[PDB]
């Protein structure tokens, strides 16, 4: 999907200004390949060019990397972290959780979503109190079930005159925070 | 706390793409231009021996828009004419760091070399490592204080902490006067500054001796026409038009006396006066300050006089006057 | 609209030492004369405001915040209010041998404050161009210098014009001072004809001041000196914290005690 | 290399004063030239810094027999799904390697500033008080006191032209450039002539380049006055005395300067 | 740093704690007292650990045959290095405090 997406930018003028606006770098399967890209992405983030990191979800390196103060600034995430509905192995996973504990099949699937975006977006709050805003590019997000299953810290803070979010707006609330958050306490 | 009252300044602007973008309500770039003006009169009006430069930076390379100079006229002009500049390009700080470096090293050690970068565009493409240039700068104790504007820039915020300087991005416009104007003021003399005497000369105006006898016609010295009287120097012998201005022969700086005296307020700061907002037995209803009756509850005093000022009466004092006007007595 | 201050240095020693004199001019005509000339100017506009302050060796007082004669019931209070409070300041005076030179600067700070009080206080709809007449009296205090160089150049941002009108002395700071203003200057040398010179030199406001011939400004004697022996010099030695102007060239400035490098 | 060569070649016309003044040093023969010299696209640019392939593929494919309308249409030209992440990553990455190329303070006396440079019995003190504490028990006395007729008709006289305390020519315009261009010329060499005038400079190195630069006053100095002559004999109007002023002052200070000198030795 | 937790006292090397470090500490010292095992959240990515820690150590102090050892997991060896570093910033703290060694060993493998 993050291929596909990339692709599409790529044939349109989008991907060109993205480029122009700020550094792009990709994650890819190969674990070195992962830790080059990454080895510049954190000076790029300390160099003036600064850095936009495209990564998945479920990659190892998603969970093995802590995103701290000037990293990881704003935390987005493009659609709601689903695997793929074809692995058989989840198939057993899930069906035996049906039949025993008896939980909804729906209800693991939504659960093994929100756990993982929590995961991979609770980065940027790692300490000493440094700034941050995670931005959940998909609407799944503003139903009440995934808003539900978000940890509590994260969803006390969303409200509802922010939950859904046009783009312009988002960008406008966005720099506004930025701008308070800017200035010390 | 030491001050260096003669310090050469560089405000380096960036003309980067990412000026283009009105996130303030009129154009980035236009703001900063005269927001900038005012600063620049300011700070000639606070400090008259200083002198001050523009840098300009844009599609990685860096010109001087105006060299080192005494006339806030001159400064003024120049931003007006780059209000109108293209505003295309990407700046490169080891360009404009390595120009003010060039002019500056050559500068006077006794005076404080400043630098001020308005960083617009968060990017920095450079020929060569910044990190090196930073070894430089402090080699040669430029202080170089980076205004950031929206982005909190690592590269600036270890410039300026290692450098000396002190880091700031924009929350609004209304702070982007504050910073400006706190700038204006000198900064303290740290360990690494040093102080040493400087030359300095007094010229006197002068007129036709006695009905234009024995005169002494002169044009100007930087289509000036002839003028029977101006200033003059101790050295050179050659017309000034006006003063302050540093010697285009001698190299000394010719400053009349109330330039001087323009400076001496910071080296005396006024004690900030215990804002109490009960009356607190000041039965006097008319504020000493102003003989005005004090519509709210608020009262400013003294370590010393003791006597009471309004809010409007206080806030001017420490803002401009920088003397209490009753504690003069 | 414009706001006019008028600071009078009604210094007693002087003042006094005329009346001993018994000569014609007085301390009272001077009153008088200031007075007419704040009426005259009221009675240009509606919109034009007036204040006046009065200065003394120990503090500087104002003296300003029907018809019984047929009178614009506005000047006659003008006129009641200034003159009792002028004889209770003049009448009550403590006395005091070690300090007796006027503090004319000390009023000046008042006025500027004022002056950005009603500034503050007056409707945005409408510009007030203020004015401070300042008129001298006796010689100035060389311990003044310093604070009176402060307020000149508070008035200078905040665009005031301090119009000198010093009489029988020419004090160079004060000169110095509506210099730097671009105030006009006057030296009055018939104190019995001074309310014609008002109404002619000072009296005209900054608008229509440049279109409109006065006596030509004073050449001004921007005279510096070192801090040891009190005389002109020409070169001076400067340093980075003091900014004291100096005789020679010296191991270590006394009022800096800073650790020069020599070289 | 004639790098000096070049560099007059470079300013012979782009610049008209620095040329003017420079010639004018040498029209009357007045010294060497030496001494003067002496003391004092984007895309294809981007393309070039960014991709090493594309600098190599330049250097083996210099236009030969071909044409650059033909190598910039060579520009542009899961398997290619990869390849564009790839190349993404390849060039952000070029691209940054690119940009990545290798006491507080005390004081003794205060009152100094309080009194700064601007320069300067008993019973008098109560006549004077009690005298004019009796003055004004009279008031208002405007309707006559404050003024009268012949002593406001005099300040109107002395405010006229010729009254006291009110006192009360642009002919030449072509000499004007001639004398811009002399002051233009003087400055030019004063410059350097007062370069290390002041510093004492008590070194055999640097000295002798201040008695060069003495003696080059002498020879300049020379040639002046002869431009004044020229001047002068004209209509003996308009004096020109100020260019005088600086010359006889820089001897004042060279023979002062070369007598404080003897007396040291 | 020393807070009269309401279960003991506890100490603590930083300053000052948030209200959520307090209510951690309580749920936390309410499940060991309780002996059983349990389940916590706490959204600070760092802080946790030394509030834990320092819980722990002193549970530990208070009732030594309660508890034999701590024995704290991360996912990943960087990661777990970043708590030894906390733990050691923590056993100094507490050793100054005590002004001498104690029999306390903490290690990683
Ligand atoms: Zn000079
Ligand atoms: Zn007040
Ligand atoms: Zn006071
Ligand atoms: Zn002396
Ligand atoms: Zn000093």
């Amino acid at each position: 999907y993050m291929e596909s997406t990339v692709a599409s930018w790529y044939e349109q003028g989008i991907l060109e200004n993205i480029q122009r606006n700020k550094l792009l770098f990709i994650e890819t399967q190969d674990g070195a390949e992962t830790s080059v890209a990454l080895e510049k992405y954190q000076e790029a983030c300390e160099n003036g060019r600064g850095a936009i990191l495209l990564s998945v979800a479920r990659g190892k390196v998603s969970e093995g990397i802590d995103f701290v103060h000037h990293y990881g600034r704003a935390v987005i995430m493009f659609g709601v972290p689903y695997v793929y509905t074809q692995s058989r192995i989840l198939k057993a996973r899930l069906e035996y959780l049906r039949d025993q504990f008896q939980i909804r099949e729906n209800d693991f699937l939504t659960f093994d979503a929100m756990r993982h975006a929590a995961q991979c977006v609770g980065r940027a709050i790692r300490g000493k109190t440094d700034y941050g805003l995670m931005v959940f590019a998909d609407k799944r997000f503003a139903r009440g079930d995934k808003r539900g299953k978000l940890p509590r810290w994260i969803q006390e803070h969303l409200t509802d005159a922010n939950l859904n979010l046009t783009v312009d707006e988002g960008v406008q609330v966005a720099k506004y925070f930025l701008r308070q958050m800017a200035q010390p306490f | 706390v030491r001050l260096g009252m003669m310090r050469h300044l560089y405000v380096v602007v960036d003309g980067s793409r990412t000026m283009e973008d009105q996130d303030l309500k009129p154009n980035r770039l236009t703001c900063t231009l005269k927001l900038l003006e005012y600063f620049v009169e300011e700070y000639f009006d606070q400090n008259p021996i200083s002198q001050i430069g523009i840098i300009v930076t844009k599609s990685k390379r860096a010109e001087k828009l105006t060299e080192l100079s005494g006339n806030p006229r001159k400064h003024i002009t120049s931003l007006k004419k780059a209000v109108d500049m293209t505003c295309h390009g990407e700046p490169s700080l080891y360009n404009s760091l390595s120009i003010a470096m060039q002019t500056l090293k050559h500068m006077p050690g006794h005076t404080s070399r400043e630098v001020l970068i308005i960083f617009s565009s968060l990017t920095t493409c450079d020929p060569s490592n910044i990190y090196d240039l930073i070894k430089t700068l402090k080699a040669a104790k430029i202080r170089v204080s980076v205004i950031g504007l929206s982005a909190e820039v690592r590269v600036c915020t270890v410039l300026a902490r290692e450098t000396g300087g002190t880091y700031h991005v924009i929350l609004d416009e209304s702070h982007y006067k504050e910073l400006l104007t706190h700038h204006v003021s000198p900064p303290p003399a740290s360990s690494s500054s040093e102080c040493s005497l400087i030359r300095m000369g007094f010229p006197q105006h002068t007129i036709a001796s006695l009905s234009d006898q024995d005169a002494k016609p002169s044009f100007s010295m930087a289509e000036p026409g002839l003028t029977l009287g101006g200033y003059f120097c101790p050295q050179c012998r050659a017309k000034y038009c006006e003063l302050p201005v540093e010697c285009k022969i001698c190299g000394l700086t010719l400053v009349s006396a109330p330039h001087l005296a323009r400076s001496y307020h910071h080296l005396f700061p006024l004690d900030a006066f215990q804002e109490i907002p009960l009356e607190e037995y000041n039965g006097e209803r008319f504020c000493y300050g102003c003989q005005g009756e004090l519509k709210d509850q608020h009262v400013y005093v003294c370590a010393v006089c003791q006597n009471v000022f309004c809010v409007d009466c206080d806030v001017f004092v420490h803002d401009s006057l920088h003397c209490c006007p009753g504690c003069i007595h | 609209l414009n706001l006019l201050v008028i600071v009078v240095d009604a210094n007693p020693i002087w003042w006094g030492k005329q009346a001993l004199k018994e000569s014609q001019f007085t301390l009272s005509k001077c009153i008088d004369a200031v007075m007419v000339l704040g009426n005259s100017h009221l009675f240009m506009n509606r919109s034009n405001k007036l204040a006046v302050i009065a200065s003394h060796i120990q503090e500087s007082r104002f003296l300003y915040p029907g018809s019984k004669d047929g009178k614009y019931e506005l000047l006659t209070s003008a006129n009641e209010v200034i003159v009792e409070e002028i004889k209770d300041l003049m009448t009550k005076s403590d006395i005091k041998g070690q300090h007796t030179e006027t503090l004319l600067a000390g009023s000046l700070a008042k006025a500027l404050c004022y002056i950005h009080r009603m500034n503050k206080e007056v409707k945005d709809n409408q510009e007030m161009k203020s004015r401070i007449l300042v008129i001298k009296a006796a010689e100035d205090s060389a311990l003044q210098y310093m604070n009176f160089m402060n307020v000149i150049f508070a008035a200078q941002k905040q665009n005031i014009l301090i119009d000198a009108c010093v009489l029988d002395s020419d004090s160079g700071l004060l000169q110095q001072a509506c210099d730097i203003t671009g105030g006009l200057y006057l030296k009055v040398p018939q104190m019995p004809s001074l309310l014609q010179y008002l109404l002619w030199v000072f009296l005209p406001d900054q608008d229509q001041r440049s279109q409109l011939i006065l006596p030509p400004p004073v050449h001004v004697d921007y005279r510096a000196a070192c801090f040891c022996h009190r005389n002109l010099i020409e070169i001076g030695y400067v340093c980075s914290v003091c900014l004291s102007i100096f005789c020679n060239f010296s191991p270590i400035c006394t009022t800096c005690e800073t650790a020069f490098k020599i070289s | 290399a004639n790098k000096e060569l070049e560099e007059k070649n470079r300013m012979l016309q782009e610049d008209p004063v620095l040329f003017q003044l420079y010639k004018d040093l040498v029209v009357s023969q007045v010294i060497s030239a030496e001494e003067f010299w002496a003391n004092r696209s984007d895309i294809i640019e981007s393309i070039f810094r960014t991709y090493p392939a594309v600098k190599m593929k330049y250097a083996e494919n210099v236009p030969h027999n071909m044409t650059e309308k033909e190598f910039w249409t060579r520009f542009f030209q899961e398997n290619s799904n990869a390849a564009i992440i790839k190349r993404f990553n390849h060039h952000s990455a070029m691209v940054l390697a690119a940009g990545l190329r290798k006491i507080a303070l005390n004081l003794k006396k205060s009152d100094r500033y309080y009194h700064g440079p601007t320069p300067i019995t008993s019973q008098d003190i109560i006549n004077s008080f009690q005298s004019i504490r009796q003055e004004m028990e009279a008031y208002t006395p405007k309707l006559t006191q404050v003024l009268s007729s012949s002593a406001a008709s005099s300040t109107i006289t002395a405010l006229s032209p010729g009254g006291a305390l009110m006192q009360g020519q642009m002919v030449p315009n072509d000499i004007q450039s001639e004398l811009k261009h002399l002051y233009v010329a003087v400055g030019e060499l004063l410059r350097h002539f007062w370069s290390c005038f002041p510093v004492n400079t008590p070194f055999l190195e640097e000295k002798v380049v201040k008695m060069k630069s003495n003696l080059e006053r002498f020879q300049v100095t020379k040639l002046c006055p002869f431009q004044e002559k020229i001047r002068r004999q004209y209509l003996s109007t308009n004096l020109v005395s100020h260019i005088e002023e600086m010359l006889q002052t820089a001897y004042n200070k060279l023979h002062t300067w070369q007598s404080r000198r003897l007396m040291k030795k | 740093m020393k807070l009269n937790v309401d279960g003991l006292l506890v100490y603590f090397p930083y300053d000052y704690i948030y209200p959520e470090q307090f209510s951690y500490m309580r749920e936390l010292k309410r499940t060991l007292d309780a002996k059983g095992h349990g389940v916590l959240e706490m959204p600070s990515g760092t802080g946790k650990t030394v509030s834990l820690l320092a819980l722990i150590m002193a549970y530990q102090r208070a009732y030594p045959l309660e508890v034999t050892k701590l024995i704290y997991c991360s996912r990943t060896v960087p990661e777990i290095e970043k708590v030894i570093e906390e733990l050691r910033k923590l056993l100094n703290f507490y050793e100054k405090q005590e002004g001498e060694k104690l029999p306390f060993l903490g290690l990683a493998l």
